[PDB]
């Protein structure tokens, strides 16, 4: 049994049915007071009379918010290994499988990380640096908040969080030598998880669409974006490249504009923009369409 | 000027060269990318700290025919040194790789790739490790990667220099 918070305490249990559950001790905490009593969320009447209250924590049930009779108040949270692994069953993972999903719109630190949830109740989410060695990047995250836009995946739909985080400002540098080591904590109901992600911002990077998308007929039309104001300035050292089709990174009857502009030959046809690192092949942005007269 | 073709050029023989590799030498982490990022220049290399656009440079606590002679930086110009230090030092690991790999099929090191690390090195101008079989394929993918990055940040460079 670990300590996660002052009233609150995980316990790691073998989830085989032969194996005998983990017998820890838990006492009220006030400490002079005598002849007291015990319940459980799960329970409905007393199970307990002493100063301190024995538990054997094999199953769910052994689990839940033991409170004192209202002196104090105690919460069991189980995590299991199965097979020597960890379960992996509060989030959903991705069509990639990732469990983590992290980007940037620019390199200059700010990167948001999302995550689904097979069942969201009673969820308690804790993002931070998962490294405490001196030679490792420092990020600070705010707290996760459920966004509105729920997410589709195999014939079933899911609820998203999301993350805000932060590398916490040193002196610049051209490349990232160490990744960012994130690892997140899920708390349903007398569950615990854990779950972690190693990254580069280099790979995260998905440039938002483009901006300010124009077009002038010409002899056979001049269409014209530009570089989306959330991007890293100066431009010219953090450069752009465009794939444009006319009607991520599907590029599906696309082709490439290094420039802000190109010609294009269109009737009655919508055109389209996304954006994309010039040099680096990371992730590309939303498209950004507009019709062609 | 003119720099900038030459690591445009670098950048796309380095890209399809490491398509080759992760197509030849499949299943061996060099696909996946969970070999660990190694720069084989981090001990002798000042490219992190001043290839760096003067932009960026907000607190005061922070040759070769390549420079623009409108604007001239000492900063600039260690950046542009410490660039021809690191393709040198690819340069020498490549052709150690190459000579084991010519030997032994699966894959082979472009030519234009290895010409285009030197046309750049002159312009910016004006002993190797051992290993199996086995492990010579994994070195070549993991400086790949590396040399990948580093001549994306080879090209962020040369394009600041130029319009600007
Ligand atoms: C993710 O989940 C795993 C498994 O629940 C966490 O590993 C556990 O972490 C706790 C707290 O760091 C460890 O408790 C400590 O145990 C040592 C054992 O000598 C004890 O001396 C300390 O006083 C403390 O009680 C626990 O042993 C450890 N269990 C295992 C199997 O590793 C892990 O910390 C979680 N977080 C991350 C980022 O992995
Ligand atoms: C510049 O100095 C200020 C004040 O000490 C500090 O808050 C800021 O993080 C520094 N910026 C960089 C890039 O080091």
């Amino acid at each position: 049994m670990w300590e996660l918070e002052k009233d609150v305490y995980v316990v790691e249990v073998d989830w085989t049915p032969d194996a005998p559950g983990e017998t820890v001790n838990l006492t009220c905490d006030t400490p002079e007071e005598d002849d007291i009593t015990w319940t459980s969320d799960q329970r409905h009447g007393v199970i307990g009379s002493g100063k301190t209250l024995t538990i054997t924590v094999k199953e769910f049930l052994d689990a839940g918010q033991y409170t004192c009779h209202t002196l104090s108040h105690s919460h069991l949270l189980l995590h299991k290994k199965e097979n020597g692994i960890w379960s992996t069953e509060i989030l959903k993972n991705f069509k990639n499988k990732t469990f983590l999903k992290c980007e940037a719109p620019n390199y200059s630190g700010r990167f948001t990380c999302s995550w689904l949830v097979q069942r969201n109740m009673d969820l308690k989410f804790n993002i931070k640096s998962s490294s405490s060695s001196p030679d490792s990047r420092a990020v600070t995250c705010g707290m996760a908040s459920l966004s509105a836009e729920k997410v589709t995946l195999d014939q079933r739909d899911y609820e998203k969080y999301s993350v805000s985080c932060q590398e916490d400002v040193t002196c610049p540098t051209a490349e990232e030598t160490l990744p960012i080591e994130l690892a997140l904590e899920a708390r349903q109901q007398n569950k615990y998880e854990n779950y972690s992600t190693s990254f580069f911002i280099r790979d995260i990077i998905k440039p938002d669409p483009p901006k300010n998308l124009q077009m002038k007929p010409l002899k056979q039309v001049e269409v014209s974006w530009e570089y989306p104001d959330s991007w890293s300035t100066p431009h010219s050292y953090f450069s752009l490249k465009f794939f444009v089709r006319i009607q991520g990174c599907n590029q599906k009857g696309a082709f490439l504009v290094e420039k802000t502009s190109t010609e294009v030959q269109c009737k009655g046809g919508n055109v389209c923009v996304q954006a994309q690192d010039r040099y680096y092949n990371s992730s590309c942005s939303k498209w950004a369409c507009v019709p062609c007269r | 000027a003119r720099c900038l073709s030459q690591s445009r050029n670098l950048l796309k023989t380095t890209d399809d060269m490491v398509k080759t590799a992760r197509e030849k030498l499949k299943h061996y982490s060099c696909t996946a990318e969970d070999i660990d990022h190694e720069d084989i220049t981090r001990d002798q290399t000042s490219t992190l700290k001043t290839c760096l656009p003067l932009e960026l440079h907000k607190n005061e606590s922070c040759r070769g025919s390549c420079l623009p002679p409108q604007k001239t930086s000492l900063m600039m110009t260690l950046c542009l040194g410490s660039i021809y230090e690191d393709l040198k030092m690819y340069q020498t690991e490549f052709q150690a790789i190459n000579a084991a790999l010519q030997n032994h099929q699966q894959i082979i090191l472009d030519k234009g790739m290895l010409v285009a690390i030197d046309e750049l090195m002159q312009s910016l101008n004006h002993p190797v490790g051992e290993a199996d079989p086995y492990r010579v394929k994994m070195k070549l993918c993991i400086l790949l990667h590396a040399f990948s990055t580093r001549v994306v940040t080879i090209n962020r460079v040369m394009g600041y220099l130029s319009s600007a």
